[PDB]
């Protein structure tokens, strides 16, 4: 809600490293907000970006930050297919068993667009593949309505 | 052809007043506008499908109708844009000669035919094929001073009573409206929905099945039988058309009798149809009508009648009610047009007295002072004849002109009046003689011109436009002042005229007289032995006619190239682009702080200001807004300080401060509906099915890559817009069939409750208005209010949103635009201040070829222009040059001599490009027309130097050198009166600020350049070439 | 010109008398010449590409792009564009108790986009900081989509 | 069935709104039957294209 | 010069086939007008040449 | 007749008084083009008033 977050977001989603680095040289917030609930880290995990979802939370981000829904950065960057976000956001102490308001993890994102090497990445860190949604919908009866192989043998 | 208008006087008068009357026909039949059409014809289809997104557009209406524009004649471009409001928008653009009726109805039919597939949902809507002009000949705005009306009942009182008015105008065209007439709106309170365990759907049907007009049928009707006395029509229950009468349809009943209504659910109320935009006069909650021009009219009269119509209804509407005009142009056009008129008969006044200050006889002024008006009246008759009107263009095309018209008038008066004197011969006979010396050189000079000028005509496209007024209208003055001066002109001199015998060079007796003749003596045999010393001596005066040259193409290049200067049209208009997921209230507190500053600060200077949240150009967001600002009177507005280029400068200094906001004012261009500043309009296409996505990537790659060249690209714009947050609700199909519930009944619910449904119409006071239904605000601004939303299963238990529906955010694009069929975004931008257009366009089509796989570029709007030209200038002035050579080889019979004409080109351009460059004036299509009227004018005065010497040396034999002295001796004089007379009445040009003063100024300044200097230098120079010509051969 | 617009100004009188399955396909009203000015051949000279996937791509990326050119007055595709096309089977469909029309009707009630609405809308209400857009279904863009339809 | 002030309401009064800015108008009449039935005729100038 | 334009946009999406995609133009009646004028050009040449 | 009620013609009555107006000018300038080719013709102003 200050003037130095705003820029921040507004570096995050346009994919600059001189503006984010010099904005946090300041004392910016990175724990800013949209009128709709997102840190920078959000918009990187959303828009492919490391070497900035690498910085934000060394300068102190909010790893498990949640909108006004529920959605972390997991949820945006295991929706997509960034990898080498998801392996990282991780190792910095992110839910992998988080949750929406809605009820839906990680992997019910993950299985929906047949991103396998993210599902095994995240069940290798203790995903929970017996969760359900609010819907009553785990994991693999998702693999199996988009008829996918490779999750449902996954999932065993 | 002169001696026989010589003993028939009479007959050259009948003449000079049939295209005298034949210009009376013309200046009152003649259509007067600002700027003739000159865009490319266009066409703007358009169509709101309401509460939607930009790829429910893109996939239902845009691609539909962008496939099935198929056989179109002379089809350049098909321009989309998609929206998040709604509205499509496609630009097609055809070529410069097209019927743009024709091209019209090719789009109505071609869409007819395209209609049965877009949705049940737009047909009703319909969509609206109309011309793009962009051009409001004038806007006008209604407000209520005490404050009782809104928007939404001013808009409906100037529909239906005002639109209709205007319209039975003369010349009016289409009319345009701000705002939205009357429509009955059904705001719901789902609360109150689920208590009586109904939605918004039976309510669709109860009002679709309680609102319907149905057909009966007759009494008696036919076939009847024997003995039926009576037929009469039957009338079934028909539409409502008060209020109160919707509150009083049924819907449902309970158990215990008691009988549900709308009253008792839903809130009724009058407003507008869409509510997005909102206009503000001065803050005033104002709307208003837009009436742009009738193809074929004049557009004073059109402004004066309908200041006349709206003040015929003025006692009629209601009190507190108030008109003001906050845009128009027709206060800048009379001006524009009467600061020439004040111009041309200033410049026939000077040729009057400059005439009695060289001949002194009264009875030698009056011949041009009846010659020239002559010829611009037959100028205004061949224009009301192509069809032509009066611009600003044309009445500069004749103002430029006024020195060819001057010329061909005293060249016939001074030649008679300089026999009369050295041989003291009659008028009658003196005459007869000169004009056997000048009837094939002023002919040699009307095939020069011509050639000079109609090239010019056939060039590129929309400048083409302006060229060939410019080239139609000087072509008309010279060929008539031509004519004139073989027609009229030698009976004038041979009857007006007075005897004067021989030895009458002219002495002076006591005043300004005496001194004038005896200098003018004086100078001529000093100037006369000085071109004597000259010619003793070439090289020298023959290699300062290589340093001009090289001055001339070194200058030439100095000189920044542009289209039209922009200018004081008494307006100008402020943007404002928000950050994204910006409301309406913010637009308003920064056009508010716009408006107090423009009251508060600017007030000596603004008149008032217009502002429109929702109207942005390139965008109709509820992000953006605009405003326009009017300013006072020019007498009102003194100085420069107090002009628009300067309060242009003011405001965005200012409004740089407020925060979050891009907020940038700037001044109208010379043509509206073209682009300004001398951009480029490129655009990134995918061709490989790309994603929106991955071709935005590619679009900020090139950004990124074209801020490394700053040298050549300065502002690289993307006109488009960012991607931004978005409200993706998916809907479940097993928990939604698990309780039994249609899903044509929640997509109803939610489009009906967030983005209102065109119902049914219903009449009020004799007109049809609109049935729309929606929810009420305060239920449909937040999520976590969608659970508040109840949708009836067949069981009749009524089920949420929440068990049906997961939510979620995503950054979707809120505009999406095209490119002739194919995903596009455009990019613009402009070349540095000393770099050329052509650079910046090889140079980001040298950086689009190192795009991804499958992303091609293209060029639009005025760039699209100069690729399929550029290369016709040069090769129409070169066969322009060789027209001119071969028509003055025919004049002198001679090969070589022409060059000695033709070697005085660069002498009057080193001028105006000296000029130009002092005053800092950028390269205009008023200079290039400057340019060749002094080109024309200083070979129409040295083809006569050379003719006389020419004709001295064969019939006379006097030799080469003495000749070509007597020939500059007898020239002298009239090349100064035309030289002077040009001067005096273009410099009112060079000064004259304040309206049309970037178009005067650019004008005069080129020309009083190029006239210094071809007189000057070319007094000295042509016999130097001539007698360098003859030598060498 | 005139005499395609008297001929297309007659068809509007008749067009509403048409089954929707008529209209639905496209009319088209056309000068031309009986006589093809050329043909325009496209051949993938590897291989990997049928008859199918070569028509389909002349339909898309050229053929549009040339029907608008100026002096075309017609053009004959010898092939045809995608098309999800759905091979039915009815010993699988009177075990499931199913017929066509069902198929029809879950098909164009679960392939369609709704104009949901506006997040924040037009009349707001004071206080209101947030504009969006909502976004209920869309066209399912794959062959993967269509099989989960219910 | 629409009788002849609905039609002049519905179909006539919001057709004769645009037929208003043809270029060579000399003028224009229009018949609201009671048979839903309705026509307008325009009249332009001689020497005008039809 | 329709051929000429179609002939001109065919060039504008050769870049963008994929790997494989050929252009050929098996019917086209135009090489034969621009060649029997050709031919009755240079006959009229040969004609005053004779 | 009352107030707000005016009378127009048309059909054959609407280029009666056309005619009826136009008349009047076309006298003249059928005149003052007789007289102007007149006194080119013998180059005097003498003769066509006469």
């Amino acid at each position: 809600g200050s003037d130095l977050g705003k820029k921040l977001l507004e570096a995050a989603r346009a994919g600059r490293d001189d503006e984010v680095r010099i904005l946090m040289a300041n004392g910016a917030d990175v724990n800013a907000a949209d009128v709709v609930g997102w840190t920078p880290l959000h918009l990187a995990a959303y828009w492919g970006h490391l070497e900035i979802v690498e910085v934000l939370l060394k300068n102190g981000a909010d790893v498990n930050a949640y909108d006004t829904l529920g959605s972390t950065p997991l949820h945006l960057a295991a929706h997509f297919g960034h990898l080498e976000i998801v392996e990282v956001l991780l190792k910095n102490g992110a839910d992998v068993n988080a949750k929406d308001d809605n009820g839906i993890t990680p992997l019910h994102l993950a299985a929906n667009r047949g991103h396998l090497e993210i599902v095994e990445v995240l069940l290798k860190y203790g995903a929970d593949v017996n969760a359900q949604d609010k819907f009553g919908k785990t994991a693999f009866d998702i693999s199996i309505n988009n008829g996918n192989e490779d999750l449902a043998e996954i999932l065993q | 052809m002169p001696n026989f208008f010589i003993d028939r006087p009479i007959f050259a008068w009948v003449i000079a007043i049939i295209i005298m009357l034949a210009g009376g026909l013309a200046i009152l039949k003649l259509p007067v506008a600002q700027y003739p059409t000159i865009a490319p014809p266009a066409v703007t289809i358009s169509a709101s499908y309401p509460g939607a997104d930009a790829k429910t557009v893109q996939d239902t209406v845009t691609q539909v109708i962008e496939q099935n524009m198929n056989g179109i004649d002379n089809l350049m471009y098909m321009s989309s844009n998609s929206d998040s409001t709604g509205t499509v928008q496609i630009t097609l653009t055809f070529e410069s000669g097209t019927d743009a009726d024709i091209a019209q109805v090719q789009v109505q039919n071609k869409l007819q035919l395209a209609m049965p597939l877009l949705p049940q949902e737009v047909q009703q809507q319909g969509v609206s094929v109309e011309k793009s002009s962009s051009s409001f000949l004038m806007v006008v705005g209604v407000i209520n001073t005490d404050g009782t009306m809104t928007q939404e009942d001013i808009s409906d009182y100037v529909a239906a009573n005002m639109k209709d008015a205007i319209s039975r105008t003369s010349g009016v065209g289409d009319v345009q409206l701000f705002g939205s007439q009357y429509a009955m709106r059904i705001w719901m309170n789902p609360n109150e929905l689920n208590k009586f365990q109904l939605t918004p759907v039976d309510v669709i049907t109860a009002i679709k099945a309680q609102n319907a007009q149905v057909a009966a049928g007759q009494l008696g009707g036919t076939p009847p039988v024997k003995g039926q006395q009576l037929n009469a029509s039957i009338i079934a229950q028909t539409r409502l058309t008060s209020t109160e009468e919707f509150g009083k349809i049924l819907l449902k009943v309970n158990q215990d009798g008691s009988r549900v209504l709308l009253r008792d659910v839903a809130k009724i109320e009058l407003g507008g149809e869409n509510y997005d935009i909102i206009a503000e006069f001065n803050g005033q909650p104002a709307s208003g009508l837009g009436i742009k021009l009738a193809t074929g009219a004049n557009a004073l009269d059109t402004a004066a009648a309908i200041r006349a119509e709206l003040a015929k209804m003025e006692p009629f509407f209601p009190s507190g009610l108030k008109i003001v005009y906050p845009y128009d142009t027709t206060p800048f056009v009379k001006i524009s047009i009467h600061e020439v008129v004040k111009t041309l008969v200033e410049a026939i006044i000077l040729v009057f007295l400059v005439m009695y200050l060289f001949l002194q006889n009264f009875r030698a002024t009056l011949i041009p002072t009846i010659a020239v008006p002559v010829v611009l009246l037959g100028t205004f008759a061949v224009l009301a004849a192509f069809g032509f009107s009066i611009n600003t263009l044309t009445m500069f095309g004749m103002v430029l002109a006024i020195g060819l018209l001057v010329d061909d008038a005293i060249v016939v008066v001074e030649n008679v009046e300089r026999v009369m004197a050295e041989e003291g011969l009659p008028p009658k006979e003196a005459t007869r003689k000169s004009m056997g010396q000048i009837q094939g050189a002023l002919v040699g000079i009307a095939m020069v011109l011509s050639a000079v000028f109609v090239p010019m005509a056939f060039f590129g496209g929309s400048t083409g436009a302006i060229y060939r007024q410019f080239s139609i209208t000087i072509v008309s003055a010279m060929a008539l002042s031509v004519l004139v001066a073989l027609i009229l002109t030698p009976a004038l001199c041979a009857t007006m005229l007075k005897p004067i015998a021989k030895g009458d060079h002219g002495e002076g007796k006591k005043g300004f007289f005496g001194w004038f003749n005896r200098m003018f003596e004086k100078s001529t045999h000093h100037y006369t032995d000085s071109v004597g010393g000259i010619l003793r001596s070439t090289g020298r005066y023959l290699v300062l006619y290589l340093i001009i040259v090289v001055g001339m193409a070194y200058l030439f290049v100095r000189l920044p190239s542009s289209f039209l200067p922009d200018e004081d049209q008494g307006v100008f208009m402020t943007m404002v682009q928000l950050p994204a997921g910006a409301t309406q209230e913010r637009t308003q507190k920064v056009l508010n702080e716009v408006t107090h500053y423009y009251l508060t600060k600017e007030k000596n200077n603004v008149e008032s200001v217009f502002a429109v949240n929702g109207f942005g150009f390139a965008g109709r967001g509820q992000n953006t807004g605009i405003a326009f600002v009017s300013l006072k009177d020019w007498a009102d507005r003194p100085g420069e300080e107090n002009k628009v280029e300067a309060i242009t400068m003011r405001a965005t200094r200012a409004f740089s401060q407020i925060k979050d906001a891009m907020v940038f004012a700037f001044n109208l261009p010379a043509i509206v509906e073209l682009g300004t500043a001398t951009g480029f309009d490129f655009e990134l296409i995918d061709q490989a099915g790309l994603g929106h996505e991955k071709l935005t990537q590619a679009r900020n790659q090139l950004l990124a890559e074209a801020a490394k060249h700053p040298d050549m690209l300065t502002s690289v714009r993307p006109n488009g817009l960012e991607d931004t947050p978005q409200f993706k609700i998916d809907i479940d199909q097993e928990k939604a069939q698990a309780l039994g519930v249609s899903i044509n009944d929640i997509n109803t619910t939610l489009g009906a409750a967030w983005g209102g449904s065109y119902v049914n119409d219903f009449i009020d006071r004799g007109r049809v208005k609109k049935v729309y239904v929606m929810s009420e605000a305060k239920y449909r601004m937040l999520p976590d209010d969608i659970g508040d939303w109840y949708v009836r299963a067949a069981d009749g238990q009524m089920v949420p949103f929440s068990a049906f529906s997961s939510s979620r955010w995503e950054y979707g694009s809120p505009r999406l635009e095209r490119y002739n069929g194919l995903p596009s975004m455009e990019i613009l931008g402009q070349a540095a201040p000393g770099k050329s257009t052509g650079e910046a366009m090889e140079l980001m089509e040298q950086l689009a070829s190192k795009l991804p796989t499958g992303v091609g570029y293209d060029w639009t709007g005025m760039s699209y222009q100069e690729r399929l030209s550029g290369n016709q200038a040069p090769s129409l002035y070169a066969i322009s040059l060789i027209v001119v050579f071969l028509c003055l080889a025919a004049l002198y019979e001679s090969w070589s001599i022409p060059f000695s004409v033709m070697l005085v080109v660069p002498l009057g351009v080193i001028g105006a490009l000296l000029a130009a460059t002092f005053r800092g004036l950028t390269n205009d299509v008023y200079f290039q027309v400057g340019l060749l009227t002094t080109i024309g004018l200083s070979a129409k005065n040295a083809i006569l130097i050379v003719e006389f010497a020419k004709d001295l040396m064969d019939k006379e034999g006097k030799g080469l050198i003495e000749a070509t002295l007597d020939a500059v001796r007898m020239r002298l004089r009239p090349i100064l009166m035309t030289s002077l007379a040009f001067i005096l009445g273009v410099m009112p040009l060079v000064i004259s600020t304040g309206a049309g003063s970037g178009a005067q100024n650019a004008v005069g300044t080129g020309v009083m350049g190029g006239m210094v200097t071809a007189t000057v230098l070319a007094i000295f120079f042509v016999p130097v070439f001539f007698v360098v010509v003859r030598r060498r051969f």
